[PDB]
This record gives C-alpha cells, structure tokens and sequence, in this order.
C-alpha cells in the first residue's frame, strides 16, 4: 500500500510492543506503578465492571488479585484520523493466558487506545476479558 | 455476563448495530453487502489465538482464518504491513474469504468505551458456529469497532447519522467450557 501508510502501520507496531511489554510487566511485576500508564481521566473495563479516573483505576489494580500473563498475540492498528482526530491514536490488541492468584489459569484478551503526553503513550480506554 | 455502557444515550446502539451488521455477516453469499460500512481509509485485521487440543479437522478449519491473520508477537518491525487490509473494497474482498458462522447471540458480551456525536468505540465478546459448505465448529471470538457517525444526506433536511467502520479486528479463539455448555 501507500508507502507512508507502511511508516503509520510500522511506528504503530514498534510503539505497541514497547507499550504492551513494559505494560505487561508493571500488573505483574509492579502493580504498585499501574497507574502511571493511565490518562488522568481513562475509562478502563475489567470484564465489563467501569473504573473512570486514574484514582478509580488505580484502587482497582490493587484490590486485584497478584497475576502472571503469557503473551501470545499482538496487534496494532493507527485510529483513522475522524474517530479521535489531531492526536494520532494506536488500537492495541494482546491476547494470551493469565495467572491470578488463587484462581483457575484464565485466557484474556486486553484491547488499549493509547495516545502521548509529551514523549510517552498512556491509556485513553483499556477493555480486559477474561475466558475460562 | 457483564456488558459495559460508556453512556445511555449508546444503550439502542448495541442491537442496532452490532446485532443487525453480526447478522449480516453470517450469511457469506450476501457478505457483499456489508461494503456499505466500511470507506476509502478502513482498516481491518485479523488474529487467531486457537489452541488446537479431531485435530486434521480442527487444523484445516481454523486456516480458513489463519492464512490471513496477523501477529507482530516476536515479528520484524519491516513485515509489520504484513496482514493489514486497507480500504473498503480490499476489507471486503478478504470478509467475502471468511467461513459461514452463526453468532451465539444470548453468549454476547458488550464494552461500548467511546461515544459523542464523531462517533463511538465498542466491543463485543461472544460465541459463535462455523459452518461448511463437512462438520460444525464452535469457536471463540471478539470483534472491535471504531465507527464514525456522519450526517446522511437525504433529501429531506432531517439530519440522520450513516455509521462507517473506520477501524475493525476479528479475533478467534478457542470457545469456554462454559460457553460450550450453554450454547
């Protein structure tokens, strides 16, 4: 396709690994930073229970149990300027297998919108699903 | 089964859309007609998350998926377009590849996370039967939408919104043992 459309795709795709790798490990390994990876004023949905707010998220994560995440899928898309135009906006896909403490192995899949403040991408929204 | 609303006004959104343009997807042979969604600057990919646990079946049934999906899990930042199906006629033409389903519509589970007047972001996790043409397969699956809400423009000066997909993700994976029993 056009090739600058192969340099959004691409960005987008480097973006959403370094994202998703150091996102992965601060819930399991330093649940305690969660928060610094949500906008001030992010929606997230823990299979389907809203949390509005960094304050709100962040009481969220840390009334979760202790978890470890297998990733296995990744996907990135870069949002089509009309959705959220003037901020560049990256729909980020991680499915897997999850590990929470005292609970049967789970399968989730975890759906970001992430865009920048200055240099760094936070959370706008973030859908979690868990399976079995 | 818990479905999220981002607000109120979405509530009519969930089975006007989500539940007419499902059932439009199922049938293959009239698939052609969901070219009314998507625009010259869609975007639509792809992943498949399925374990395989029958299994020459389950292998040649999943590849009708497969030999489009896309991972950037481990993969060269170079191939990374690799997967990725852009604009209404090329989005279709992949969608038209696909096998027959039935959604589990009662499995349905709903995240709306957006929604203004531009448009909105939703989710739907479910259950759904692939169908052939040599046996039935229950899978696992999540769809995502970013959609855009422009004024249409018929004749009579009453303003109407046409919904477009601006960006689109199939997801298959493997159904629950839950889900199984209750489908």
């Amino acid at each position: 396709m056009d090739s600058d459309l192969k340099a959004k795709v691409e960005s987008c795709a480097r973006t959403a690994d370094t994202f998703t790798r150091l996102y992965y490990a601060s819930v399991d390994n330093r649940r305690q930073q969660i928060g610094r990876l949500y906008l001030d004023n992010a929606t997230l949905s823990w299979n389907g229970n809203g949390a509005i707010g960094r304050q709100m998220i962040e009481s969220y994560f840390q009334e979760l149990p202790s978890s470890n995440h297998q990733l296995n899928t990744l996907d990135a898309q870069p949002i089509v300027d009309q959705a959220v135009s003037n901020q560049l906006a990256y729909l980020i896909m991680a499915s897997g297998s999850v590990k929470f403490a005292d609970q049967q192995l789970r399968k989730f899949q975890q759906t970001f919108i992430v865009t920048a403040e200055n240099d760094k991408w936070k959370v706008v929204s973030d859908c979690y699903r868990m399976q079995e | 089964q818990k479905n999220f609303l981002c607000d109120t006004g979405a509530y009519e959104l969930v089975g006007a859309f989500l539940e007419n343009y499902l059932r439009e997807f199922e049938n293959d042979e009239f698939r052609h007609n969901l070219y009314k969604y998507y625009s010259e600057n869609s975007i639509f990919t792809l992943t498949c998350n399925y374990n395989v646990v029958q299994t020459p079946k389950i292998l040649q049934r999943l590849s009708k998926y497969n030999r489009h999906a896309r991972n950037l899990r481990n993969k060269d930042y170079s191939k990374a377009s690799d997967g990725v199906f852009f604009g209404c006629t090329y989005i279709v033409e992949i969608l038209l590849q696909l096998p027959r389903v039935t959604h589990d519509f009662h499995s349905l589970q709903t995240d709306v996370m957006h929604y203004n007047g531009k448009g909105a972001v939703i989710y739907v996790a479910g259950l759904l039967r692939d169908e052939p043409p040599i046996g039935g397969v229950l899978l696992g699956f999540s769809r995502q939408f970013v959609v855009t809400f422009d004024e249409a423009n018929l004749g009579l000066g009453k303003r109407a919104r046409r919904l477009k997909i601006a960006n689109e993700r199939l997801h298959i994976t493997n159904p629950s043992k839950t889900a199984i029993r209750n489908a």
